[PDB]
């Protein structure tokens, strides 16, 4: 066997000065960065774990040894009892955000698949999220393992990397639904569907009369018809 | 006596702990119980309280650390002995995360440690590579990663072993 660590145990008990700066000394990470495969489930990842998603590969690596982490870290150094809040009080107002209601509009713009889109709000609650930490486009499709519908968040770049605090505060906005990584015609998307809370009651017929109003821009509701003729035989595993 | 090192060492981090052991006849009963509040991020330094457990007995024994989600807290059960039915966490050195709902746990001894540790071509050396467990309090659930961490100046930790050395 092996004693090797006997004369220093003898010396900590005798030194204990010693013993504090050799605990805290034990600090540097040797694993800062380790190789993941797709499909990937996000509850896996833990509060200072980054993903990252290229063409060198898929990555969890540790944000505080991470350099696209660390750029983002005075942006969004934003406290979890107004985060919360936050996206349960933007529920009550979509107006600005264009991009998770064109996807609806494109779809199909009638007020029960408008219903269906808010009987779900963690899903807003996961593009809120995803917008702050930017150019995401969301696709509602039918979970066939499941009434409920899921979400694919298509992201817009051939490089990918969701910080450490964003897929925090994404995993705990969605406590109920299971977030996976995936890869789609060269596409990296995020499967947001029910696995097995202070939520407003969302009046449907008053955001389809504000639907009716607002002006979307041409080119992103063609750019969603061509995204959802695209992800129809996607087929993601439960 | 343990406990006093045991607070000792998590001095520098913010983990409450709960205050006789015998050198010749070791207990298989819990040796120490270590908390960790809600909304906290601090480190528990299993490979160093696993190896501080096997110098202080004198007969052969697989000292063993549990943790647990309270569904409130962190719990760290330690033990001198693996009690029979215990978990042991299937990590390996690169992939080390163990997710815990309410009510769940997992567990480390020395003997699983050291499987890990020479499987995964992890430097034995004293003090050079220590696995550590980094948990972050996430209510409902506790996150756990079994990282193996080293020092920041490795010649400052060789020099330390030879002051050991020196004194015996
Ligand atoms: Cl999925
Ligand atoms: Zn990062």
């Amino acid at each position: 066997g092996t004693d090797r660590y006997a004369p220093y145990f003898a010396y900590a008990a005798a030194q204990p000065s010693d013993e504090v700066t050799t605990v805290r000394g034990l600090s540097n990470p040797l694993i800062k960065t380790a190789p993941v495969t797709l499909p990937f489930d996000l509850g896996q990842a833990v509060a200072d774990n980054c993903l990252s998603l290229s063409g060198m590969g898929y990555y969890l690596g540790l944000g505080g040894c991470c350099p696209t982490c660390a750029a983002a870290e005075p942006r969004l150094g934003s406290d979890r009892a107004a985060l919360v809040l936050a996206y349960v009080q933007q529920l009550n107002s979509i107006y600005e955000y264009r991009v998770f209601l064109a996807s609806v509009a494109a779809r199909d713009p009638s007020e029960r698949a408008l219903e269906e889109v808010l009987a779900h709000p963690e899903l807003f609650f996961a593009y809120y999220v995803l917008r702050d930490g930017r150019d995401v486009r969301v696709l509602f499709f039918e979970d066939p393992d499941a009434g409920a519908l899921m979400m694919y968040v298509v992201f817009p770049e051939k490089s990918v990397h969701v910080h450490h605090r964003v897929l925090d505060r994404l995993l705990g906005a969605c406590a109920g639904h299971r977030i996976v990584a995936h890869v789609w015609q060269t596409m990296f998307v995020l499967v947001v569907r029910k696995k097995g809370d202070d939520v407003p009651a969302v009046s449907a017929s008053d955001i389809y009369c504000k639907m009716r109003d607002i002006s979307f821009d041409g080119e992103l509701l063609l750019e969603y018809k061509r995204l959802y003729a695209a992800f129809e035989d996607f087929r993601p595993p439960r | 006596t343990l406990v006093q090192r045991l607070k000792l060492i998590l001095s520098g981090g913010n983990l409450r702990c709960s205050d006789a052991c015998d050198p010749e006849r070791p207990p298989t009963r819990c040796v120490f119980q270590v908390h960790g509040q809600d909304g906290s991020n601090d480190t528990f330094p299993l490979e160093y309280v696993l190896r501080l457990m096997r110098s202080w007995a004198h007969v052969p024994c697989d000292p063993y650390v549990r943790v647990q989600n309270t569904g409130v807290s962190v719990l760290f059960q330690g033990f001198f002995f693996r009690p029979a039915d215990a978990p042991l966490a299937a990590i390996t050195a690169e992939h080390n995360n163990v997710i815990l709902a309410s009510t769940h746990s997992t567990g480390m001894s020395l003997s699983a440690l050291d499987d890990i540790k020479r499987a995964g071509g992890v430097d034995t050396r004293p003090l050079r590579a220590m696995m550590s467990v980094s948990c972050f309090v996430r209510m409902p659930r506790v996150q756990l990663s079994f990282r193996f961490m080293g020092p920041d100046d490795a010649s400052q930790t060789q020099r330390l072993l030879d002051r050991a050395e020196m004194r015996q």
